[PDB]
Order: C-alpha cells, then sequence, then structure tokens
C-alpha cells in the first residue's frame, strides 16, 4: 500500500550534520491526519523517536533532541526530511522513517503499521572506501567474496534481484583493520552478483563460473 | 442531513487539548467510529436546538476551526483544594453529566471555551461539580458538552450588545441590576448568544433566521458504509479542481457535474445556512447560539 | 519524556504464556492512554501488534494471531502483554509505547526467549582464495557456518594438520528470523604459504561436535 524510503550518507563526521530524506509513494503525506515520523535505533539497544510531521503542517520533536533537530516537508515530491546537528559517536544508529497508528474505538489511522528498511548512519572521521569483490567459485554452494569496506553496508543481489531463493547474505566482519568484509552465498543445482556500497558509490557486478 | 449529520462543517474536530486518546474517531468526527465527545450531542431529546441546526458547528469544532477562543486557564482543577476560577461560573449552571467524564466543557460569560476537569480515575459527579473515584472500568476518552449549542463564523461586530431581560436582576453571573426588594429564584432555561467582542448576551426570547446558500459548508459529499469526501477537490462551474464530482440540482448550479465520471456526490446539507438572532430590535450574526440552565433572580 | 520501564528480558516454554510488563512513572496513570505494543524480530522493523485501551476499547493488528492480548493493571500502573499457548515463532523483542499529546513514548523493550528449543548442528561450507584474489597478491579462506542453535560455536583452522592462530577474524554468532544464528571466519594467508601447504581446514564446534571442511590447492 503506502512505503517508504530512506536517504542519506551512511556515513557523517563528528560535529557535521546528519541529513536524511524519506520518499513516501501510495499515499500522500499531505492529508488524511497520518503522522510521519524519524525514529533510530543503535543496534542492540532500544527505539527512540526523533519527531514527526502531521499531515505536513505541524511538527513535534523528542524534547531531549529538539535543539539539535529540524525535519522539513516537500509536498510537491512527497517527501519529509531530517537534519540532526553536532553529530557525536552516540548518533551512529539505524535511522527509520515511519508512520504508525493511533487507534480509538477499533479504528487505526493507517490501519496498519509502515515502515521503510531504515538507513545506517555511521558518524566517524575515517574516510570513506569500497570493497574489493571476488567471486566464491562452486546441489551445490556458489558465492561472492565482498572485501574491507567502510562504512558499512553493503548490499548483495543475485542476477538483478531475478535470483532470491537459496540466497544467503552472511553478516559482515569487523577487522582489527577497521575496515569490513562479507560473503554472500546462493545455493543452487549464468550467475552474477551485485554488490553495492552506496558510501563509496561502488557499483560491482561480478559474474562467478565454474 | 438524516443520513450525513457526522459529515462535519468544517474540520469536524470533537477532541478538547490534552485528551487526545480519542482523535482517531473524533479528529475528526466522520461516518464511522464513537467519539465520546460528540455522540451524545445526536441523542434525540438531548441537545434538541442543536439537533435543529445540527449542520452548524460544535464548540470544540468551533474552537478547532479558530471561530471561539479558549479560556486562559483552558481547564479548572475541580478537585483543588484552592478552588478556582471556572467555580463561580459552573456553579450558576443546573447541568447534568453522565458517569466516566474526566472534562465537561462550556462557552463562559467572556465567549471563550472554559471546562471543568478531573485528575486520572476520577470522574464527575452528576452534577458536574465535584469529581469523584471512577465507578466504571475506565474513563471516556474526551468531554461532555455542557450546553445545547452551535456555532458559525462571524465578523459582525457585536461591541455595544449587551443582555436585556425584563424584570431580571441576575441572570447567570451577570448582575443586571441592583434589586432592593424580595426576589424569587429559579432555574430556568435561557437562551443566550455570543457575538464578535461581545460577552455573553442573555435574552428574553430566542427569535433565529437562516439564509441558505452554496457555499461549502452548505454541502455534505461522500464516495460515490459511506466514506466522507472534501468538496474543496471538486471544481467550480468553468472551473479546475483535482477530483471528479457529481451531485443534487444545488451542487451542480455551482460546481460542475461529471456524472458516469465522478469519484464523489455532494448533497445540500439540510438547515445549513447564514443564521442570524434577534437581540433587542436588531438582528445581528453571532458567533455561537445556545441554551443553558442557571439561577435566575427576579424582582417580586 | 516520561520513562516506560521494561524488564530487559523474559523467558518461557512452548505452550505456556508469556506476560511482558511494561511499568508507567507514579506521575501519569496507565488508565489515561492508549497502550500499544510492537514486535521486532531480527532484521525486520517493529511491526505493531495490537493496542488495549480497556475491555470495550482494543484492536489487533492485521495478521496478528489472537494470542496476544492486552490489558492494563491498576494498581501497579501497567500495561500488560499477554502471549498464550507461546510458539517458537514469537521468540522476539517486545516495546511498548503510549502517544501523549504530541508525542511518542517507546519502552526499552523486552527480548523474551521461547524455551526448550532442540539443538541445531551448523551447516558449514569453506571457500578457497580464487585466482582472481591470488592475482591480486592477496589469499583468504572464507568459513561460512549457518543455521545452529544455541548461538555459541567455537572456530580452529588447520594448516595440513598444525593449529594457525595468526589472521583469523570470527564474527559473532547472529540470530536470524528463524531462531537459529550464523557466523563466519576468515583466515588471511599470503598467496605462498596457501600453495606451499597440502591443505587447510576449518573446523567448527557446537556443543561438544565437531565439523570440519578442508579445502586445497587444486
Amino acid at each position: 500500500q503506502v512505503q517508504l524510503q530512506e536517504s542519506g550518507p551512511g556515513l557523517v563526521k563528528p560535529s557535521q550534520t546528519l541529513s536524511l530524506t524519506c520518499t513516501v509513494s501510495g499515499g500522500s503525506i499531505s492529508s488524511g491526519g497520518y503522522y510521519w515520523s524519524w525514529i533510530r535505533q543503535h543496534p542492540g539497544k532500544g527505539l527512540e523517536w526523533i519527531g514527526y510531521i502531521y499531515d505536513s503542517g505541524s511538527t513535534y520533536y523528542n524534547p531531549s533532541l529538539k535543539s539539535r533537530v529540524t525535519i522539513s516537508v516537500d509536498t510537491s515530491k512527497n517527501q519529509f526530511s531530517l537534519k540532526l546537528s553536532s553529530v557525536t559517536a552516540a548518533d551512529t544508529a539505524l535511522y527509520y522513517c515511519a508512520s504508525l497508528p493511533y487507534c480509538s474505538g477499533r479504528i487505526c489511522r493507517p490501519r496498519t503499521d509502515y515502515w521503510g528498511q531504515g538507513t545506517l548512519v555511521t558518524v566517524s572521521s575515517a574516510s570513506t572506501k569500497g570493497p574489493s569483490v571476488f567471486p566464491l567459485a562452486p546441489t551445490a554452494a556458489l558465492g561472492c567474496l565482498v572485501k574491507d569496506y567502510f562504512p558499512e553496508p553493503v548490499t548483495v543481489s543475485w542476477n538483478s534481484g531475478a535470483l532470491t531463493s537459496g540466497v544467503h547474505t552472511f553478516p559482515a566482519v569487523l577487522q582489527s583493520s577497521g575496515l569490513y568484509s562479507l560473503s554472500s552465498v546462493v545455493t543452487v543445482p549464468t550467475y552474477i552478483c551485485n554488490v553495492n556500497h552506496k558510501p563509496s558509490n561502488t557499483k560491482v557486478d561480478k559474474r562467478v563460473e565454474p | 442531513e438524516d443520513p450525513h449529520l457526522r459529515n462535519r462543517p468544517g474540520k469536524g474536530h470533537n477532541y478538547i487539548d490534552g485528551m487526545t486518546q480519542e482523535d482517531a474517531t473524533c479528529k475528526p468526527v466522520t461516518y464511522a467510529g464513537a467519539c465520546s465527545s460528540f455522540d451524545v450531542l445526536l441523542e434525540k431529546g438531548k441537545f434538541p436546538l442543536f439537533q435543529s441546526y445540527a449542520h452548524h458547528r460544535t464548540l470544540l469544532e468551533a474552537v478547532h476551526d479558530t471561530i471561539i477562543a479558549k479560556a486562559d486557564p483552558p481547564s479548572c482543577d475541580l478537585q483543588s483544594a484552592h478552588g478556582n476560577p471556572c467555580m463561580k461560573e459552573k456553579l450558576v449552571m443546573k447541568t447534568h453529566c453522565p458517569n466516566d467524564y474526566q472534562s465537561a466543557h462550556y462557552l463562559n460569560n467572556d465567549g471563550k471555551m472554559a471546562s471543568v476537569k478531573c485528575p486520572p480515575k476520577y470522574e464527575l459527579t452528576e452534577d458536574c461539580n465535584f469529581c469523584r473515584q471512577m465507578t466504571g472500568a475506565s474513563l471516556k476518552k474526551g468531554s461532555y458538552p455542557l450546553q445545547d449549542l452551535f456555532c458559525q463564523s462571524s465578523e459582525d461586530d457585536g461591541s455595544k450588545l449587551k443582555t436585556k431581560m425584563k424584570g431580571v436582576c441576575e441572570v447567570g453571573v451577570q448582575a443586571l441590576k441592583k434589586c432592593d426588594g424580595q426576589l424569587s429564584t429559579a432555574h430556568e432555561v435561557v437562551p443566550f448568544a455570543v457575538f464578535k467582542n461581545s460577552k455573553k448576551v442573555y435574552l428574553d426570547k430566542l427569535d433565529l433566521k437562516t439564509e441558505e446558500n452554496l457555499l461549502p459548508d452548505s454541502f455534505v459529499c461522500f464516495e460515490h458504509e459511506l466514506k466522507s469526501f472534501d468538496i474543496s477537490q471538486c471544481p467550480k462551474i468553468g472551473g479546475h479542481g483535482s477530483k471528479k464530482c457529481t451531485g443534487d440540482a444545488a451542487f451542480c448550479s455551482a460546481y460542475e457535474c461529471t456524472a458516469q465520471y465522478a469519484n464523489a456526490y455532494c448533497s445540500h446539507a439540510n438547515g445549513s445556512g447564514i443564521v442570524q438572532i434577534q437581540v433587542s430590535g436588531v438582528w445581528k450574526k453571532p458567533l455561537c447560539v445556545g441554551y443553558e440552565r442557571v439561577v435566575v433572580k427576579r424582582e417580586l | 519524556l516520561p520513562v516506560l520501564t521494561q524488564p530487559p528480558s523474559s523467558s518461557a516454554s512452548p505452550g505456556e504464556s508469556a506476560r511482558l510488563t511494561c511499568t508507567l512513572p507514579s506521575d501519569i496513570n496507565v488508565g489515561s492512554y492508549n497502550i500499544y505494543w510492537y514486535q521486532q524480530k531480527p532484521g525486520s522493523p517493529p511491526r505493531y501488534l495490537l493496542y488495549y485501551y480497556s475491555d470495550s476499547d482494543k484492536g489487533q493488528g492485521s495478521g496478528v494471531p489472537s494470542r496476544f492480548s492486552g490489558s492494563k493493571d491498576a494498581s501497579a500502573n501497567t500495561g500488560i502483554l499477554l502471549i498464550s499457548g507461546l510458539q517458537s515463532e514469537d521468540e522476539a523483542d517486545y516495546y511498548c509505547m503510549i502517544w501523549p499529546s504530541n508525542a511518542w513514548v517507546f519502552g526499552g523493550g523486552t527480548k523474551l526467549t521461547v524455551l526448550g528449543q532442540p539443538k541445531a548442528a551448523p551447516s558449514v561450507t569453506l571457500f578457497p582464495p580464487s585466482s582472481e584474489e591470488l592475482q591480486a597478491n592477496k589469499a583468504t579462506l572464507v568459513c561460512l557456518i549457518s543455521d545452529f542453535y544455541p548461538g555459541a560455536v567455537t572456530v580452529a583452522w588447520k594448516a595440513d594438520s598444525s593449529p594457525v592462530k595468526a589472521g583469523v577474524e570470527t564474527t559473532t554468532p547472529s540470530k536470524q528470523s528463524n531462531n537459529k544464528y550464523a557466523a563466519s571466519s576468515y583466515l588471511s594467508l599470503t598467496p605462498e604459504q596457501w600453495k606451499s601447504h597440502r591443505s587447510y581446514s576449518c573446523q567448527v564446534t557446537h556443543e561438544g561436535s565437531t565439523v570440519e571442511k578442508t579445502v586445497a590447492p587444486t
């Protein structure tokens, strides 16, 4: 029905300003009486509301963050955006945009909750670095090795998404160098893995042959 | 409008600030759902003036459309041992409150909305003058309307209008004149109105007139189990709009009617229109008109 | 601003019922609010389960089984999530939420463990270095460990029969949506160390048992 999609840098330097955008499709942020929100979650920890807009006309913020946070709206593009100033290592988190229901008398608006997938933001003064991709050659096992990138995350699809069954992209290792690696494998009877590291605008397609 | 009483003029917001747990069904009121600040107004028998003008605004609707201002403070701590500024005004009103309400609201002597409020887990007593521990499993989420009234926007200046009642020494909190003699006292149902830059004006008689018109609040629209539809999306004749509409003959005299292709149907709302009231010989356009049962003292 | 306290963890067995609490601070009252509950499984956003105001004012999330229900305890000032007929798929984090005027307030969340789940030995696949990585003067052995329970393993690497400790990088186990765990181990070698040995082995020990996989330059 409604879909939400976060966009943003993945890496910001300490004391700088984090900027993120949420694009809404399937419904209008400008009418209906729905609340459009930013919520963050540091990995392995809780949820913290940041702020929301009601339709596109009023804005309210978490009081402990209000002095660092602005939310703005672009009704023409059906987008809303977040600005978080003076960032610290404590702001590293997964940032979701979301619309959650308010209810009464069995009526909920919206009738179900909508969440984007979240965008990961790492606060660090280290520079971006894109991975090197190597193929993991061969029912049988098959994969792709994505080595030594920063910051997280990397996405791996297979055959531009045509192959999704039997796919497993492993959680990344943090190595002593400070850079990450991961592998994606697919169990199978042409195969290409599509690796994307948005913080470095590195797209690589890797054909992995017998 | 028999089936469209929940299709509200204006925004249709029937909540009171600080009590927002009913917003799904009250902000706005519409065809589906229960709203404790609004449904009591349509119980037949009760609120007969509002039911005669049910396509005009409620007090809470008028407040949220910025027609009526909120009193300061917006709510009176009923239980407070130190008293509260609503107490005098409330005590001269004979009111009946159903159980399970934490709040009740009224148009005060200044023409602003005030409210009496109990602490959480407490309800208003049946005369709405005290708070007691709640009798049920839960409180209602909204506020009980203590007066039978309806409202509308108006720019008609009422700065010169004051209460005139023959042989009345006091009505409500208003001392019309000091009476040296023996007075009688009664709870009487008294009509009143509030105007731009006026206080509450009590009247001996309620005389009203309505001019029907073709303005947006004079229609109700629904998708063509009803779903309401915002008429501002409908193009005017010769104009542009974001959706396609059709409706009755009144609607199509002003809006472009597309019949087959229409997303919605718009009906003229029975009884809507510009209301005026005769006050001491002169017709004026009030912001709100109502009845309330108050102590009246009269010369004997 | 108000703090909603949830116990950090809870646990129960299949078919039992889990009772999760959300305690409001003493200055506000649970009777005043809709209580919303959210479930979060690994790799997904939280999901709305249900809301509860009173026995006559409450609702279930679309697709949320009836065995999740809410209630309130006025004396303890708590909102309660009751999960009856507990199933393995219910292992998750659960957050309570209230919506005072102009704010969303989330509880700290409760980690619910479903007890008695069966032991699952890990699947292990080991990849040798690719010829392209070697051409770039590097060598990485990739040992992938999946779908085990409980989530603890130990990895040891062998060159021929000799243990190798330098150059090993091993993740901590990561819980998946299916309640099982995944891990991986990377052994960095020189191209010439890889070629000069008969074979290398990844051996994963899980609950006393060991799964070895071996690769060789061929």
